[PDB]
């Protein structure tokens, strides 16, 4: 409803983009495997 | 004959092995040192890159380029670019190489030795051929790239010996070992109980006899019967490197005599 | 090799032993005041003042990412007036020298035209180095 | 990386041997002491280069144009 | 060799001058990497 706060997320976790990831995701998104 | 007799055993295109008998110790040592260090050789020195998007560095790739050995049969008629009185390089002191390798095949586009084309006018000299010693005829593994990547060079190769660098050394691991059955007492082996059983019965023990255990100790004998195993890269064959090495050693001792004639007249 | 020091074949160092690249990156900012005033990255001149040579600059005070850099080159051209043109470029590093490698021209959440420089520099294992 | 040109001690080139040795392992899978004996590095201080060397070039070239 | 500013996804040898667009076209990302050298700089293989 009303947006407050932008909490910094630890990566490879359950709001990280790269928790959805395999090799194509890592390489196309420039992430070290 | 008179002095140094040569008795060549097993040899190859790129292997020499020889009893070099009735020669002096420091003579053998000086010979292996000058054949290591003191022979001129063409290899790539100056590198001008136009564009590059490969995964390797320009400087790294240029360092490999320098480590590429070329053909150096005709070293004697190529000038140093310092003693040549031209403007920094010419076609008698320098060898220009030009290489553009582009990739579009979408599975590990490769680049090897045999891609080098000598665009410089070689004046009909046996120089600059990239030494395909390969069984399958490819060369050294130079570079790997894909579609958008590219390898664009403009290189100049020059002379020099194995003391400027290691890039002008065609010598490649020259051996020297005399007198296995040690009657000279130059070395007592480390041992717990028995050196003859603990220390292994060595390689060149076939030719000189086992040292006849029950004898008193000889003192008179010097260093004789050397068995010097040599090798090469392949920039020159293995006879011509011993030729050019003894030639340059003879030339430097002639330079000692040149300095003596410089001295005793002035 | 008295007191643990070790002795080195220089020929293998020519052959590649412990050869290494080195990657430092820089920053530069067209700064932001409180009164919405933007700054500029462009090729500076005399119009805190340095005397570094402008010889490797770009159109907008940058340096092209594939050229050998040396001495005391001006790294990122930057200008800013107040309502003059200052010497807001930053000169080279007194302690290192090498090759500029990679330049991206980006911004932040609030629009500061942000350009960067990474430097590549070869380094060979010299005598006074610790192993 | 790439196997180094002129394996540092001797300086005999071995960067020719890498693709043939690659297909020698992938094709025949022997003990590598015998495999390098077939590709002929008699001294162990140069056998170390092919027994050791790690390529990272393929994991580099997976990325992007 | 006409190449000035090349983004990652759109490898786009287009242009750029002072304050044109921080976003590149054909893809909304805005990194704007600059292209390599026109001229040639020479190095030693030592
Ligand atoms: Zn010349
Ligand atoms: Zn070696
Ligand atoms: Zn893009």
């Amino acid at each position: 409803k009303v947006f407050i706060g932008r909490l910094p997320i630890m990566l490879r976790s359950k709001n990280c983009y790269l928790s959805e990831a395999t090799e194509s995701d890592l390489y196309k998104l420039k992430e070290c495997p | 004959e008179e002095g140094p007799q040569v008795k060549i055993r097993e040899a190859s295109k790129d292997n020499v092995d020889f009893i070099l008998s009735n020669v002096d110790l420091a003579m053998a040592n000086s010979l292996r040192r000058v054949m290591i260090a003191e022979i001129p050789t063409l290899a790539i020195d100056s590198v001008e890159v136009e564009t590059n998007t490969t995964v390797l560095a320009d400087e790294f790739i240029a360092h490999r380029l320098g480590l590429i050995p070329l053909q150096s049969m005709d070293i004697e008629q190529l000038e140093y670019s310092r003693d040549c009185f031209c403007e920094d390089h010419c076609d008698k002191c320098s060898v220009v190489l030009t290489l553009q390798a582009f990739g579009e095949s979408e599975s590990t586009t490769n680049v090897y030795s045999k891609d080098l084309v000598i665009v410089s006018n070689l004046m009909g000299r046996n120089i600059g051929h990239p030494i395909i010693q390969d069984k399958e005829g490819n060369g050294v593994l130079i570079c790997k790239l894909r579609k958008g990547q590219e390898l664009k060079l403009t290189c100049v190769a020059k002379k020099g010996i194995a003391k400027e660098h290691a890039k002008w050394g065609p010598a490649a691991a020259i051996e020297f070992e005399y007198d296995p059955w040690n009657k000279l007492k130059h070395t007592d082996y480390w041992y717990e109980q028995d050196s003859a059983k603990e220390w292994p019965q060595s390689k060149n023990c076939e030719y000189e006899d086992p040292p006849n255990e029950g004898d008193p100790f000889d003192y008179k004998a010097q260093a004789d019967t050397f068995y010097m195993n040599v090798e090469s890269v392949g920039s020159i064959p293995v006879d011509q490197v011993v030729v050019r090495g003894i030639d340059t050693l003879q030339k430097k001792v002639a330079s000692i005599l040149l300095a003596l004639t410089q001295m005793d007249q002035d | 090799n008295q007191e643990d020091s070790m002795i080195m074949n220089q020929s293998s160092i020519d052959r590649g032993l412990f050869r290494s690249l080195f990657f430092r990156s820089y920053m530069d900012q067209e700064k932001k005041y409180g009164m919405s005033i933007t700054e500029t990255f462009e090729k500076p001149q005399r119009t805190r003042m340095k005397h570094g040579t402008y010889d490797k600059l770009d159109d907008d005070g940058l340096i092209a990412p594939g050229v050998r850099v040396s001495g005391e080159d001006v790294i990122i051209g930057k200008t800013t007036p107040i309502s003059s043109k200052r010497d807001a470029s930053t000169p080279l590093r007194s302690t290192e020298n090498g090759i500029v490698d990679q330049v991206l021209v980006t911004t932040n959440q609030d629009g500061l035209k942000f350009v960067k420089v990474r430097v590549r520099t070869t380094k060979i294992p010299q005598i006074g180095d610790k192993f | 990386m790439i196997v180094p040109v002129r394996c540092f001690s001797c300086g005999k080139v071995v960067g020719d041997k890498w693709e043939s040795y690659l297909n020698l392992l992938q094709e025949d899978e022997l003990d590598e002491g015998t495999a390098l004996s077939r590709l002929g590095l008699k001294r162990y201080c140069c056998r170390r280069m092919i027994l050791t060397h790690v390529d990272l070039i393929e994991k580099f070239l997976r990325y992007n144009p | 060799a006409t190449l000035k500013y090349i983004c990652a996804e759109c490898s786009s040898k287009l242009s750029l001058s002072r304050t044109d667009a921080v976003r590149c076209k054909d893809c909304g990302h805005r990194i704007l990497l600059k292209a390599r050298t026109k001229r040639l700089v020479q190095f030693e293989a030592r």
